[PDB]
């Protein structure tokens, strides 16, 4: 193997006639939630067996 | 064993916060536990959000206490220090002792990097050796603190996206996997990847160049853009030059200088600043003045 | 002008005839009577419908005392199960009360339509008018309450214009301040437009909508004919492409949007160029003019020039969302066919060349017979599908 | 739009002034920036700034800024 509506619905308290707390966003936000790869070893070993049989 | 060491280390924190130096055996045990806790740490330590990244301290202990009064106490807000907290300051042993004791007390809440001043030769020539002789009496505590500086991690990574280091980039470093492959367990050389890691600095150039420091290189916007694109980064945080406003966004919103030692060498009069990455990577700047004395 | 023009004589003084012949004894109804009619622990909609239907015939000055109970009881009129005359007739009574007591009515309606608590004043609403768009979630699919919210938002936007002008004029003790106020007003109106257009999206839980969409289209048409600079700023900012039919079919004022498509397509930013191409395509579907055909030819030339100048990843990012616009351009205008066709064959073979650059998991070159894949084979598939769409458009196009 | 059209290229030395012009604010932070703009016009401070982030350009000298003080 290997927006704006929900933004403005939740901007209470820290705003008002005062400036917002932050200074900006570093990038586009959180870098995904990160993907977790999942395999099963029997298919891996037997597809490898099939390919090495074809090569041999 | 854990309870008695925990309460003794808490009393060490409380005695350090009121600016009292420790004893040699206490520094021995602190340095040994620091060696044990820093052995299991990579060259690029992933620090999860949120975190308040602070810059150079350079042995200004009351300014460090003010910094804790601004950004938050050490139990409650995460900190990431990009080294250079040992020279050019009157109270040097207290600063490094406080950082190391906070590291071994709060192992997920304090991240400490390595600066260029945190080497045997530079501490010997620029003041830490003299401070060592004048307070503790002999040169042996300098030996423990130099070994402790030897084991410190080089860089850090915030949410896979922000790269925090002391100095700058390297002509020999292309990927972050090469940072993790370096032998960190050695004093910083005069030439090589790690000396450039702890010694380089940005400048408005078009390429590499000899830094006016005797070691390291200098890099421009093209190099920083290439490094950010090729590694999936968007920001390079560093702390190596004196800044009046305490923060600089150089190389077109890619390299961020964060200096956190107000009134550097007590005669420059700079207003320091630190960066506070929230849980949404949604930042703000805390900009502060030197402490009353 | 809407509030004063709903006051005018409609046809034949039918309302006067009704207030002559149906409200002989309406003194039994009282504001507090409507108060426990609403606040019954079951939902007896019959008696509240009785009271409000009798409340239609009264004059606005006689309808002043019922503003308290109506406004305080708007919030109950959001649950699943209210009959439609209750909502429509409360909308009518709100429109009647809007002709006499508008400012107090708006500042009272903000404090009632808020989600379930902060009591808001007129100064905060004039400083920031976007709390009007911070109403309850259920308001977004209630057409009368959204109509009330839209009139309220337009009123508070004009209010904020006047308030910022007055606060700038008072606090002199000058060109920079004036242009800063102009920029604040422009970004403010653009933000209001963008929030309204994002209300117009279908929500993810469902994936009455059309009523909210057409009401928001009416308000946006009024705001665009008020000043075209907001329209230019919004189309420079951009909105999701799924709104591009709805915004073009429903707002007539988008015709003047054909004035700045040459300017929008000339911006260095790339996603602005995709937005310009798509917006131009939908406009050419809507309005088929010589101006539209000329800007369409300019669009084809711009796409060819960007085909000359684009890196492969940026080529995919540019040419993936555009290509249905070429179907729209070909559907609007026959004389562009071969020109369109030329662009397709060029893009086709250049993508084909890219397929030969590296090994692929599908090998599409030998597939001349008919998920997460390689971007190049996706681009080739998009090219062949847009050719299929063009051909089936031409066959069934009579 | 006829034989005189050139698509503009991105300029590195652009300096996009986010307070002087509404055209330079991106969508994804727009409401954020809007509030900040409002704060400026409601700050009524001694000094009014037309830029959110004016850090420095190339060099931060101690002597240059220390001369502008008593
Ligand atoms: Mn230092
Ligand atoms: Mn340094």
């Amino acid at each position: 193997g290997q927006t704006n509506r929900r933004h403005t619905a939740a901007v209470p308290g820290p705003g008002g006639i005062w400036s917002v707390f932050h200074a900006g966003v570093i990038g586009r936000g959180l870098k995904p939630p990160k993907f977790v790869q999942s395999r099963n070893q029997q298919e891996v070993i037997y597809n490898t067996q099939s390919l090495l049989s074809l090569l041999v | 064993d854990e309870k008695v060491f925990t309460k003794e280390l808490d009393q060490w924190i409380e005695q350090l916060n009121e600016c009292k130096q420790l004893s040699e055996s206490q520094v021995k045990s602190l340095c040994e536990k620091a060696k044990e806790i820093l052995t299991k740490e990579s060259n690029v330590q992933e620090v999860r959000c949120p975190v308040t990244v602070c810059g150079d301290v350079h042995g200004q202990f009351h300014d460090l206490m003010e910094l804790f009064r601004i950004g938050g106490k050490s139990p409650d807000t995460n900190y990431l220090f990009m080294g250079d907290y040992v020279d050019r300051g009157y109270y040097s042993v207290e600063t490094v002792t406080l950082l190391v004791a906070l590291k071994v007390r709060y192992r997920e809440r304090i991240t400490i990097l390595r600066g260029n001043h945190e080497s045997r030769q530079i501490t010997q020539v620029y003041g830490f050796y003299d401070e060592c002789l004048r307070k503790y009496g002999n040169a042996n505590v300098w030996k423990y603190f130099t070994d402790l500086f030897d084991y410190l991690p080089l860089t850090a990574l915030v949410d896979g996206q922000i790269f925090c280091l002391h100095g700058g980039l390297s002509p020999s470093i292309d990927t972050l996997d090469h940072i993790r492959a370096l032998d960190r367990l050695q004093e910083v050389p005069h030439e090589g990847p790690m000396c450039d890691l702890l010694w380089s600095d940005p400048d408005d150039r078009g390429g590499w160049g000899i830094s006016p420091r005797g070691a390291g290189y200098t890099f421009g916007q093209d190099i920083s853009e290439t490094f950010n694109h090729a590694n999936g980064l968007t920001l390079v945080s560093r702390a190596h030059q004196l800044v009046m406003e305490g923060y600089n966004w150089c190389h077109d919103r890619n390299v961020v200088t964060i200096f956190s030692a107000p009134n550097y060498c007590y005669r420059c009069g700079n207003q320091a600043a630190i960066m506070e990455l929230d849980d949404t990577l949604k930042y703000s700047f805390l900009q502060f003045d030197p402490a009353p004395r | 002008v809407d509030d004063w023009i709903c006051e005018e004589e409609i046809t034949g003084t039918d309302a006067l005839l009704r207030r002559m012949l149906l409200t002989n004894n309406a003194k039994n109804h009282s504001p507090k009577q409507l108060q426990e009619a609403f606040s019954a622990v079951p939902v007896n909609n019959t008696q509240v419908m009785q009271i409000i239907e009798h409340l239609t015939l009264l004059s606005a000055s006689e309808l002043i005392p019922y503003a308290e109970v109506l406004t305080s009881n708007m919030s109950q009129l959001l649950n699943s199960g209210v009959p439609r005359r209750i909502l429509q007739t409360v909308n009518k009574l709100w429109m009647v009360l809007n002709t006499v007591m508008p400012r107090r009515l708006w500042v009272m309606t903000v404090n009632a339509l808020q989600p379930s608590q902060q009591k808001y004043t007129q100064n905060d609403l004039m400083i920031d008018p976007l709390i009007v768009l911070r109403c309850d979630q259920r308001v977004h699919r209630c057409p009368p309450l959204m109509d009330i919210t839209l009139h309220m938002l337009n009123g508070y936007l004009l209010a904020s214009k006047a308030y910022l002008s007055a606060h700038l004029k008072e606090t002199e003790q000058e060109v920079t301040r004036e242009e800063l106020k102009n920029a604040l007003l422009a970004a403010q109106d653009s933000a209001a437009v963008q929030i309204l257009l994002e209300i117009c999206l279908p929500t993810e839980e469902e994936k009455n909508l059309r009523e909210v969409q057409c009401l928001i289209c009416c308000l946006l048409h009024q705001m665009y004919i008020a000043d075209p600079n907001i329209a230019k700023l919004v189309h420079f900012q951009g909105y999701p492409c799924e709104l591009l039919p709805l915004t073009v079919a429903g707002i007539p004022s988008m015709h003047i949007c054909l004035d700045f498509i040459p300017e929008l397509i000339a911006q260095p930013e790339l996603e602005k160029q995709i937005f310009a191409i798509q917006l131009l395509s939908h406009l050419c579907i809507q309005y088929a003019l010589p101006k539209s055909l000329s800007v369409a030819r300019l669009a084809v030339n711009v796409m060819g020039t960007l085909l000359t100048v684009l890196t492969q990843a940026k080529r995919y990012a540019f040419f993936m969302p555009t290509l249905p616009s070429l179907v729209s351009f070909c559907r609007a205008f026959p004389p562009l066919y071969e020109d369109i066709m030329s662009l397709l064959i060029q893009i086709g073979q250049v993508c084909a060349s890219d397929v030969a650059t590296q090994t692929r998991d599908i090998d599409p070159i030998i597939t001349r017979l008919q998920g997460s894949m390689d971007p190049d084979v996706q681009l080739c598939h998009c090219i062949e599908r847009t050719v299929i769409e063009i051909i089936n458009m031409s066959v069934s196009g009579i | 739009e006829y034989t005189g059209f050139q698509v503009a290229l991105l300029n590195k030395d652009l300096k996009p002034q986010t307070f002087r012009n509404a055209y330079d604010i991106p969508r994804r932070n727009l409401l954020d920036h809007l509030t900040r703009m409002r704060s400026n016009l409601l700050k009524s401070t001694r000094r009014f700034l037309k830029g959110q982030d004016e850090d420095q350009v190339h060099s931060v000298p101690i002597a240059q800024m220390g001369n502008y003080q008593e």
